[PDB]
Formats: structure tokens, C-alpha cells, sequence
């Protein structure tokens, strides 16, 4: 499922992540199907970074 | 007050543990973060506050905007007590947080406790100045750390951000004596303040 | 009237078809459900963008299984990411029935008509589809008052329509009562299609690997020796073929248990394999070195 | 060593929530190094085993902490006269110095 994500690359120490969104969503999905856990996050490319 | 979205910034520098406020400044801050959250809600209950750290050696988003103090409390207790305040990163991070919200008809505020003098570049400070003026974000800084041996680089920029506007941006300076930190913030205007319009 | 009225052609995008099936297949034999996000344009063109499922607080397809908080909370989340759009129906599953709404599910559809004027109820068959293609049909329920005074034919004209008879008679009664059914079409982006066609990424490496050559020699021996044993039968078979009629031959002398079929196929298999084996190995020595 | 085992009860609530095994690890190294300057190879020997496992239990040890652990190892090996063992400890000591 999508998260909002804003990347500022002027400083790679400046980032946006919606924290609260994640916890909320994790709990709802478990009631459809319990086999869903947080196993990671996708990055949309279009290449790898050091970041 | 009005319906307001605020990012509270907590400094976890190694001057955030000075003995100036009892018992230790770090224990003083636990009481102030709680106190401030509450003051804002009791004013008008349509207020929300998010939590990010500006220090730990890394900035971290703990909490997005919430009307529960239980999350803000939970983000606070997970901290690492040494850091260094990166003034620049906190302003940017705070600004992006303010673009996404559950209500997008709210005032845009950043309140930051500053417990150390800044080590930031001068050029960097000038860029954020006009970034705050583009997006119509007003900021009150509670300073009790950057007056201990430092002079305010920040003054000019905070002034500049003020326009006639229901929000007024202000530099708030606190005598760093013993009377406890929530008390000096209370006796400073921060919900006793008036507009610039 | 407010409109001439005709039943929607549903252009169900790739992600929504694929998602309803994942959720509903997992949910066998329970009723499963959730809401449809889309946009309504034209006199019949509903594009369904995504689906999202509604956490079971009931048995599924209940109004105990539709929670007000949940509905509220999901919407509030979708705004941050821009996926907020208006509800164009709701899906459910019968995996014990074809596409045909049951009495309880009509009652669920009667409540949705209050919510949305053009809401569909889409029956997804997770296992019970009777064609190579997925059988899904969308229904809309309009009142008995228009249908009885004979306004049902007008509504069904100026479109190709869809007729199904999967539960025969039962369907017809239901179909009639509800409204109608209309062709369901699929929206494909050519980005979406290309991702789906590629399924491997170490396919390039693999085509220039091979196994140990000990088991290759073994398959070649097994193949030749096995074909001797059905070659013995094969001689006996053509002693016969003395009985008039193709069918009589198969029944009487068991012409179906064919030696002919099993030789051709086993020769084919070992044969095709040895073409590739030589091809791979001979490429490997000269290319690499 | 004894004080640090009491302290952590108190200390937790003050920091916010933090570790406190940091001081303890360094103390056990100093006990082993005192033993070695007095020539007890064995007492230091059971202290290395127990100390190594606790490094691995964490995802990471700090550079300060791990220098002291590698400090004890260097001392022990040159007494045994294994050149091979002494070599590995020194190259790491420069990295994490």
C-alpha cells in the first residue's frame, strides 16, 4: 500500500515520512488476513543510490 | 486561539543536559513538552502537534500530527541523549511535515526549543529564511541555549518571516535561571501573544 | 426523468481485477467484500481504478461487516496519497454460486443504492468461473415500480448488453428483478502489460547454464531402452486394424491405450532435448573461450 | 562493577530509555588487563569468552568499547607467542582506533 513520500535532496538528511499512517494501516490489514506483516518498503527507482 | 498545526522540535544536544534547570535540563524538558502540548489544546481543542527531533546526531520523525499526547510521549521516551542541533534540517523537515496533514486549513507553525548554540553555516540560514516566507510559515523559537555564549544569527530571518498576518513570528528569550523551564515558557507569550494584523 | 437510463459498461483496470481475485480466493468459502474507487463519465462509462477491502467485523456481506469508523478511516488515509475519489460500487464474492445475487446480498445492494445512485454490486467467482476467462458480472438494482410498468426494455437499448444463463432460470428471475448486465471490459496500460509479461530476471544466466552431464546420459539411455519396449507392442498393433470403423476398433481391441501415441511422444521429447543440449554446449566452449 | 548493576534501575527513567551495559563491558576488560600485567593467563581467558558473546548479542559495539576488548586480546597473545593470532588483533586495532 502506498505512503506519501517527499524527497529533498539538498540535504539527504531532510526527509518526509508519515509515521502515524503506517501504524494505523498495519492494524487494519491484520483483521482481513493475519499473514501480512511489515517486511519492508519499496523505493520507486529509477536507480539505486547511496542515500 | 485558532486551529493550529505545530511541529514541536526537541533538542537532544549535549548542552540539553546542563544543570541550569532542575533537576537536569533533560528532565526539565520532559515536563515542558507535556506542558506545551496541553496549553495549545486547552486554548482551542482543534490544535494538533507532531514530533520530530532536531538532534541525536540524526534528525528523526517520531510522530506526525495527532490530538493524542500518548503518541508524542512515546516518541519522546525513545531518544539518544547525545546529538548536536542541526538547525537547518529541523526547519526543512518541519516544513514538509506541514504540507501533509489531516486538516489543511490550519495555521502553520514551528516551535523549537534550542538548547545549544548553533554551528550551522551562514549561507544555509539565509536560504531557509525565504523558504519560511514562500510557504507562509511562522516560527517562535524558545531560546535559552543560544544566549549562554552565542549571539542570535537567527534574529533577522525570524523578523523577516513576520508580515501582517494573524500569526506573528517572534524570538522569545528566556532568562535561564531557576524557576523551571515550563514556567518561563508560560510567562513568555506563546498563547498570551497578539497578531501582527 | 433525469436520464434515459442504461446499465454501465465497466472498464475494470488491471490492478482492481487482479486485487479482487487475490482477496476473494483467499476468503473461500466465506463471503468477502470491499468498496470500489472510480469515476463516472459518459452515459454508461465507469472506470474502476482500485479496490480496497473492508475488514470483516461480520461474516462478510453484512451491515455488521460494514463499519462506519473503518470507512471513515480509510478515506482519511487515501487523501494523503491522492487515491481519494468517489465510490462507484462495492465488490463481494459468492464462491458457492455463479454471478447471481442472493437475498441477503440484495439487501446489502438496497443499502448501497441510498449511498450512491450508480453503485454496482460485483460478483467475483474465485474458483467457479466456467470459461478460460474470469467470469465477473456487475449488477445495479433500480426499483420495481419502473421495471413493472414496462420501462425495463427502454433502459436496456442502445447497447450490446450481456446475457448469461449460468444458473439458468434462477439467474433470469434475479436479473429481471435487479435491473440488467452489460459487457465488462478491461483497461490495460502498456506499462502495466510489460511488467506482467517478464516474470524472470536470471533468465539470461540460466539459458547458458546446464545440469550435470551424468543425468543427460541417463535420460538418453532411458529414452532408447523404453521405446524398444513399446516398439514390441507397436508391431502387434498393426497385426490388427482389421475391424471396420474407427470406433469399433477402439472399443473392441483397445485401440485407445495406443502404442503409437507413447512412441511418438517419447521420441519427440528426447529428440528436442538433444538439439538443445548440443546447441548450448557448443556455444559455451567457443563463446566463453 | 557492583555500582553499575544497581545504577541502571534509576538511570533508565532519567535518560528517557537507554542502555547501560556500556560501562560494564569496559569494566570487565580492565579486570582482564590487570590480570595479564600480573601474569594470569587463565583468569583473562574465561573473561574473553564471556565478553566476545555480548559484543555479538548487540547489532553493533562502539569503537571506544571495541578498542578496549581488542586491547585485552593483544596482551594475552604475545605472551603465548602465537604470531598468527597477534597479527589479526593489531590490523583491527588500527581500523577502530
Amino acid at each position: 500500500f502506498a505512503l506519501p513520500f517527499e524527497e529533498d535532496e539538498k540535504n539527504s538528511d531532510v526527509w518526509f515520512l508519515d509515521h502515524n499512517y503506517i501504524e494505523n494501516m498495519n492494524e487494519m490489514c491484520k483483521k482481513i488476513n493475519a499473514k501480512e506483516k511489515l517486511i519492508g518498503w519499496y523505493h520507486s527507482g529509477p536507480k539505486l543510490r547511496a542515500s | 486561539m485558532v486551529l493550529e498545526a505545530t511541529v514541536l522540535v526537541i533538542d537532544n544536544s549535549e548542552y540539553s543536559r546542563n544543570g541550569d534547570f532542575p533537576r537536569t535540563r533533560f528532565e526539565a524538558q520532559i515536563d515542558s513538552v507535556e506542558f506545551i502540548f496541553q496549553a495549545k489544546r486547552n486554548s482551542n481543542p482543534e490544535n494538533t502537534v507532531g514530533l520530530i527531533s532536531g538532534a541525536g546526531a540524526n534528525p528523526r520523525v517520531l510522530s506526525t500530527f495527532t490530538a493524542e499526547f500518548g503518541k508524542i510521549l512515546a516518541g519522546l521516551h525513545d531518544t539518544q541523549i547525545e546529538g548536536k542541533l542541526h538547525m537547518a534540517t529541523a526547519l526543512q523537515i518541519a516544513q514538509l511535515t506541514l504540507k501533509h496533514r489531516q486538516n489543511k486549513v490550519q495555521h502553520q507553525r514551528i516551535v523549537a526549543f534550542v538548547c545549544s548554540p548553533i554551528s550551522d553555516s551562514r549561507d544555509e540560514l539565509i536560504r531557509l529564511a525565504k523558504t519560511l516566507k514562500k510557504n507562509n510559515v511562522a516560527v517562535d523559537i524558545i531560546n535559552f541555549g543560544e544566549i549562554e555564549q552565542n549571539t542570535e544569527l537567527l534574529d533577522e530571518f525570524i523578523a523577516a518571516v513576520n508580515n501582517p498576518q494573524e500569526e506573528t513570528s517572534h524570538l522569545l528569550t528566556v532568562t535561564p535561571g531557576p524557576r523551571l523551564l515550563y514556567e518561563n515558557i508560560a510567562s513568555s507569550p506563546i498563547i498570551l501573544e497578539e497578531g501582527s494584523s | 426523468t433525469g436520464r434515459d437510463d442504461t446499465k454501465e459498461t465497466v472498464y475494470i483496470s488491471s490492478i482492481a481485477l487482479l486485487k479482487m481475485l487475490k482477496h476473494g480466493r483467499a476468503g473461500v468459502p466465506m463471503e468477502v467484500m470491499g468498496l470500489m474507487l472510480g469515476e463516472f463519465v459518459d452515459d454508461y462509462t465507469v472506470n474502476v481504478v482500485d479496490v480496497f477491502a473492508m475488514p470483516q467485523s461480520g461474516t462478510g456481506v453484512s451491515v455488521e461487516a460494514v463499519d462506519d469508523v473503518f470507512q471513515a478511516k480509510m478515506m482519511d488515509m487515501l487523501k494523503q496519497t491522492g487515491r481519494d475519489q468517489m465510490v462507484v460500487g462495492w465488490y463481494h464474492s459468492h464462491p458457492g454460486f455463479g454471478c447471481w445475487l442472493s437475498s441477503v446480498d440484495v439487501n446489502t445492494q438496497k443499502s448501497f443504492e441510498q449511498l450512491n445512485s450508480r453503485a454496482v454490486a460485483v460478483v467475483v467467482d474465485p474458483i467457479q468461473s466456467v470459461k478460460g476467462k474470469v467470469v465477473i458480472d456487475a449488477f445495479r438494482l433500480i426499483d420495481t415500480g419502473a421495471l413493472i410498468n414496462n420501462l425495463e426494455p427502454r433502459q436496456t437499448t442502445s447497447n450490446t448488453g450481456l446475457l448469461n444463463k449460468a444458473n439458468i432460470q434462477a439467474l433470469i428471475h434475479g436479473l429481471n428483478r435487479h435491473y440488467y448486465s452489460l459487457n465488462i471490459d478491461y483497461h490495460k496500460t502498456a506499462k502495466e502489460t510489460k511488467m506482467l509479461m517478464n516474470l524472470h530476471k536470471e533468465q539470461w544466466q540460466s539459458g547458458l547454464k546446464m545440469y550435470d552431464y551424468e543425468e543427460k546420459e541417463e535420460s538418453n539411455l532411458a529414452a532408447t531402452k523404453s521405446m524398444v519396449k513399446i516398439a514390441e507392442q507397436y508391431s502387434k498393433r498393426i497385426e490388427e486394424e482389421k475391424e471396420l470403423t474407427e470406433e469399433e476398433l477402439k472399443t473392441r481391441y483397445v485401440g485407445r491405450q495406443d502404442p503409437k501415441k507413447h512412441l511418438s511422444e517419447t521420441a519427440d521429447e528426447t529428440l528436442e532435448n538433444n538439439i538443445v543440449s548440443v546447441l548450448t554446449a557448443g556455444v559455451n566452449s567457443v563463446a566463453i573461450k | 562493577k557492583a555500582q553499575f548493576q544497581e545504577l541502571d534501575s534509576k538511570k533508565q527513567r532519567n535518560n528517557g530509555s537507554k542502555d547501560h551495559g556500556d560501562g560494564i563491558l569496559l569494566i570487565d576488560s580492565e579486570i582482564a588487563r590487570t590480570y595479564l600485567l600480573k601474569n594470569d593467563l587463565v583468569k583473562a581467558r574465561d573473561l574473553l569468552d564471556d565478553l566476545e558473546k555480548t559484543l555479538d548479542k548487540k547489532d553493533s559495539i562502539p569503537l571506544r568499547i571495541t578498542n578496549s576488548f581488542y586491547s585485552t586480546n593483544s596482551q594475552y597473545f604475545k605472551f603465548k607467542n602465537d604470531f598468527n593470532s597477534f597479527y589479526y588483533t593489531s590490523l583491527l586495532y588500527l581500523s577502530t582506533l
